[PDB]
């Protein structure tokens, strides 16, 4: 109702589409999420790393920050 | 019963939607006003009075 998971998945496909020729950024993204999902880094670490993980395409990043709490 | 995509994407995403909200009550601990001490109680109290013929309403009055 606020964040929605279905929208997140749609975003996942969008990333796989653009970087279809470079599945590297994809694996690195999800991998990071799992590291945070388990025990390794924190929230600021995921946001920063991912931000640098998509260096070159401010589009995906712009839409990615939308998910995170604004303010 | 319901099989989805790879488990890898399911986990990473789970954390994604959980992180975007894991900063207040969903995961993090802050503001006990919304919902912190009451995650999913059983909802039950001693028979008080007029409030339904379920199992709580004094005794007869």
């Amino acid at each position: 109702q606020r964040l929605k998971v279905e929208d997140a998945l749609s975003y996942l496909d969008q990333v796989k589409l653009q970087f279809g020729s470079q599945p590297q950024v994809y694996n690195d993204f999800l991998d990071i999420m799992k590291e945070f999902k388990s025990q390794s880094i924190d929230t600021p670490g995921v946001i920063s790393r991912v931000s640098q993980l998509f260096k070159g395409h401010p589009d995906l990043i712009m839409g990615f920050n939308t998910f995170l709490p604004p303010g | 019963s319901s099989t989805w995509l790879s488990e890898a994407e399911m986990i990473a995403l789970a954390g994604l939607l959980q992180m975007s909200q894991g900063e207040q009550t969903p995961n993090c601990v802050a503001s006990s006003l919304p919902s912190t001490s009451c995650p999913d109680p059983v909802s039950v109290s001693e028979d008080p009075g007029p409030s339904g013929d379920q199992s709580c309403s004094g005794t007869d009055t």
